[PDB]
């Protein structure tokens, strides 16, 4: 979903 | 000792879990290790498009940081829909920083581990080294009395070249003046307000006397060359609770700059009032070292330096409603964290031609040239 890889980017990729 | 052993094994692991992740937050990772690494990457601004092939070719000015061998300045070239060193001219040291000319991409100024400030007309010497290893700059920029980082060109005024240094001053030089007796130019004008370490210096992009510097002193100063005063600038601005490495203006907004620092933060201003800082972006975990507006987007900036691990901010999201639990992880405006890097990184560039490329260069030799992909940034 477009949240859970703005998170996962927010994230740094981990 | 132990300590640096557990925070070795952190970087690492992230590092594979980065990797494995890549194709959510990416179109595009090219990573390639250099012989030495880059202190500086710009992109240069030309692209060229070969007839009936299914990429671009692009350019890259880097630089090497030897130990006890010769230094080169380079120009690369990548393929984006392979990397390869193009030209390597001799330098004296390693390259502090490279930055080419606006108004003519072929005039290079660098900044050496010395006093001197030089500058190359790249078309104008071989494409491969000279074998006797002697430095031969078009130009020797005097003023100095330390090496330093900052370099800046003036994109309405041709050939005037703004340098900030480790003694504390910032000199400006028109590389069109007649040179004296071995290339060189002494400077035209040496500005003095800070009491440290000069880091960096920026032209403002539409007004063609104005200019910024930031320094040790952890202030941020406003200049204008119209002003008789070298001494003191318009503005002394108390930007941050630390060295103040980098600034940068943006494109699209002529009242707004950032500045970023070992403070690690990044602060936004507004020229109009300098009394108060207009943001901070929080979220670094070390100490930043460059600031890169997006030459695409006028709400989209970079950040880099000792942690590692750059940061792309959009101030168009700041004050809005995230749940907490992503509050963990970062105020609303951070966009996007490049975990491609185990290493400081030294210098990036923002792609000029093909939006959201960027290429950014660390301490252990890696030059990665990235994109992230639309569904970070759309939406």
């Amino acid at each position: 979903t477009k949240p859970a890889i703005r998170r996962l980017a927010r994230r740094g990729g981990v | 000792s132990f300590d640096d052993a557990v925070e070795e094994r952190v970087i690492n692991e992230e590092y594979k879990i980065w990797k494995k992740n890549t194709p959510f937050l990416y179109d595009l990772v090219m990573t390639h290790a250099l012989e030495w690494p880059s202190l500086t990457a710009q992109w240069l601004p030309d692209v060229t498009k070969q007839d009936g092939k299914d990429y671009s070719v692009h350019r890259l000015i880097l630089g090497t940081h030897t130990s006890d061998e010769q230094n080169h300045l380079l120009i690369a070239s990548v393929q984006l829909p392979k990397i390869e060193i193009e030209i390597k001219i001799n330098h004296e040291g390693e390259v502090n920083r490279a930055r080419y000319m606006p108004q003519n991409a072929c005039v290079i100024a660098t900044k050496t581990p010395s006093s001197d400030v030089l500058v190359f007309d790249y078309t104008k010497h071989p494409s491969k080294p000279e074998p006797s290893g002697e430095c031969q700059p078009d130009l020797r920029l005097r003023g100095h009395q330390k090496e330093g980082y900052g370099l800046s060109w003036n994109p309405n005024l041709n050939g005037y070249l703004l340098s900030a240094s480790d003694d504390h001053t910032i000199c400006l030089w028109d590389i069109n003046a007649t040179p004296k007796e071995h290339r060189v130019i002494d400077a035209k004008n040496i500005f003095t307000g800070h009491t440290a370490v000069v880091e960096d210096v920026a032209w403002h992009l539409l007004h063609e006397s104005l200019f910024g510097s930031v320094a040790d002193d952890q202030k941020l100063m406003i200049w204008d060359t119209r002003n008789n005063n070298t001494s003191k600038p318009s503005h002394t601005v108390d930007a941050h609770t630390a060295e103040v490495n980098c600034l940068s203006f943006n494109p699209y907004s002529e009242f707004i700059l950032a500045t970023g620092s070992a403070d690690k933060t990044v602060a936004l201003w507004d020229l109009r009032n300098l009394k108060l800082k207009l943001h901070s972006f929080e979220s670094h975990k070390d100490e930043i070292f460059q600031v890169q507006w997006s030459p695409h987007n006028e709400t989209i900036l970079a950040s880099s330096g000792t942690d590692r691990r750059l940061h792309v901010w959009d101030l168009s999201k700041i004050g809005e409603e995230q749940s907490t639990e992503d509050a963990e992880d970062g105020p609303p405006e951070l966009l996007f964290i490049h975990g491609g890097h185990t290493a400081k990184i030294s210098d990036f560039s923002w792609n000029p031609n093909e939006p959201w490329i960027i290429c950014s260069v660390s301490e252990d030799n890696i030059m990665q040239v990235w994109q992230m992909a639309e569904n970070v940034y759309n939406d």
